[PDB]
């Protein structure tokens, strides 16, 4: 297949927030209730259309764990986009967003496009992170914002579509 | 029309020559519908059976099998040739079963198709000959594709670095795979056969890549592990795009995947050891220990795998009862199972184009 742009996008956030299922939902429309902690680094691609151009998303995935700095550097290297993910039903994962933002600033290009993603929006009855609170943090820190559900697929396409479009605005 | 084909006894060699010996796979009339030579051949058998001519039945079937063997002996190293005649031999076998007159092979037949069944001859023995012939053709197909893929694997799967963001690359392998698959599809090869061929190709890719890991220290780092995992992910996505996720091809890569994972994971604590043992169930103890031994870091702040850690691994993998295998047999061929795929094609509707050069054949 052919493409006009190749955008490396990385997924970051606490273990269990749903990074790998966001990947699987977007790239192959699949979801796993029993997905286990990601081993090493995983990869998946999908091409979309932006402004009449074919943009190939190259999505990197890894566990929200501590690792050798060199591996982290390789993970972020060349990334033009990042999904910073937390669990709307787990406030601790939202509290740790600052930590992942710090890792981002330490390793990523200064012009990387960052979207704050509140995943598991299907768990409405268990919400621990107010939408307004997270959106306000995102806006304050120069991040895009969206709430997704990898489970029922809500806003998953829109999330990737938006961040890939914002990257395109910068690099085209 | 009856759905048979009549030919003079003096034109039998002429029949097998144009339809089998000198027939081109890329023929325009041949690419209208798949298995056309197989259908034409069988339509002649029906007439022989209808004529109760046991001598003609014997000669034609003998001329057919020997003509197919001849093409594959002459044009032996051509993928398209082998692929084409594997498809047509199987279809010729399909016809002999579908129109055998045996109830077990006529469950999907129409009323008119049953009227086309053989009435005078039991060709059960001849079907066995073709079945064994089909096995030999498939064997030959695998050898040809293996000879093409083998030189590309090491360079494309390991040596060519792209994870940081002429000789063969991953795209080279991907393109070759596409060519193989496209050819088999064009010939209308049985889907069960195509899937088994793809599985065979992926095993070859996996085994050769994994064997090089187990033989080279300059390939055992976390960076190479990431590269290998990405390369495999590309192969997986190719499978998905071609609707081959049930071919078994992906599962053959599982030892390679776990080796790539082993290169990436932590290798120090007892928890790391337990994680490795639980993770590498598709690798043997010898293979796991080997990779840990060959693990040669390329950065400063990271140490080599200690002897204490390796002992811990061997201790945990003591109670496992697995194969003693170290290097894999990259030449191994999985035993092929052949399907029986009868078609809805109406023999009485099949016409013979003039470009085939078979005008001497009368349509009965
Ligand atoms: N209810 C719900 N559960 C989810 C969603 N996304 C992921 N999960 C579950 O959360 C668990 C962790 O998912 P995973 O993708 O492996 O988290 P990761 O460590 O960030 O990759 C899994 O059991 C998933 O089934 C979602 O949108 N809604
Ligand atoms: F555990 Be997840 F993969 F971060
Ligand atoms: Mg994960």
């Amino acid at each position: 297949d052919e493409y006009d742009y190749l955008f490396k996008v990385v997924l970051i956030g606490d273990s269990g927030v749903g990074k790998s299922n966001l990947l699987s939902r977007f790239t192959r429309n699949e979801f796993n209730l029993e997905s286990k902690s990601t081993i090493g680094v995983e990869f998946a691609t999908r091409s979309i259309q932006v402004d009449g151009k074919t943009i190939k998303a190259q999505i990197w995935d890894t566990a929200g764990q501590e690792r050798y700095r060199a591996i982290t550097s390789a993970y972020y290297r060349g990334a033009v986009g990042a999904l910073l993910v937390y669990d709307i039903a787990k406030h601790l994962t939202y509290e740790n967003v600052e930590r992942w933002l710090k890792e981002l600033r330490d390793h990523a290009d200064s012009n990387i496009v960052i979207m704050l993603v509140g995943n598991k929006s299907d768990l409405r009855h268990l919400r621990a992170v107010p939408t307004d609170e997270a959106r306000a943090f995102a806006e304050k820190n120069g991040l895009s914002f969206i709430e997704t559900s990898a489970l029922d697929s809500t806003n998953v396409e829109a999330a990737f579509q938006t961040i890939l479009t914002e990257i395109y605005r910068i690099v085209s | 029309f009856q759905g048979m084909l009549e030919y003079k006894k003096e034109d039998e060699q002429k029949l097998v020559k144009n339809l089998i010996l000198e027939l081109k796979p890329r023929g325009v009339a041949v690419n209208l519908i798949p298995g056309l030579p197989a259908y034409i051949l069988f339509m002649c058998v029906r007439h022989a059976d209808y004529l109760n001519d046991d001598q003609k039945v014997r000669s034609l079937l003998t001329s057919t099998i020997n003509s197919i063997k001849k093409v594959l002996k002459k044009r032996g190293d051509d993928f398209e040739t082998v692929s084409f005649w594997l498809s047509n031999t199987c279809r010729f076998l399909h016809c002999l079963k579908q129109y055998s007159g045996e109830e077990g092979f006529m469950k999907h037949n129409t009323s008119r198709q049953n009227e086309h069944c053989l009435t005078n001859f039991d060709l059960a023995e001849y079907r066995q000959v073709l079945s064994d012939l089909a096995i030999q053709i498939y064997q030959q197909l695998v050898r040809v594709l293996e000879n093409i893929l083998q030189p590309m694997i090491v360079s494309g799967m390991l040596e060519h670095e792209t994870i940081q963001g002429g000789t063969y690359t991953l795209d080279s392998i991907l393109r070759q795979l596409n060519s193989f698959h496209s050819v088999m599809c064009q010939h209308g090869m049985d889907p069960e056969l195509i899937k088994q061929v793809v599985k065979q190709m992926f095993y070859i890719i996996g085994a050769i890549t994994l064997n090089n890991l187990l033989l080279r220290k300059d390939m055992c780092s976390w960076s190479k592990g990431m590269q290998i995992r990405y390369n495999v992910s590309q192969l997986e996505e190719w499978l998905r795009d071609k609707n081959l996720m049930n071919s078994g091809a992906k599962e053959t890569l599982e030892p390679l995947i776990q080796a790539a994972q082993l290169l990436q994971v932590k290798k120090k604590t007892d928890d790391d050891a337990e994680a490795i043992c639980s993770m590498c169930n598709a690798l043997t103890t010898a293979q796991i220990v080997k990779v840990l031994n060959l693990y040669t870091p390329v950065n400063e702040f990271e140490e080599r795998v200690s002897v204490s850690f390796i002992r811990t691994i061997q201790m945990r993998l003591r109670d496992r009862k697995d194969s003693p295998q170290l290097l894999m047999d990259a030449k191994h061929i999985f035993p092929v199972t052949f399907p029986f795929n009868p078609s809805s094609l109406a023999l009485e509707t099949i016409q013979i184009p003039a470009s085939l050069g078979l005008g001497f054949i009368s349509r009965v």
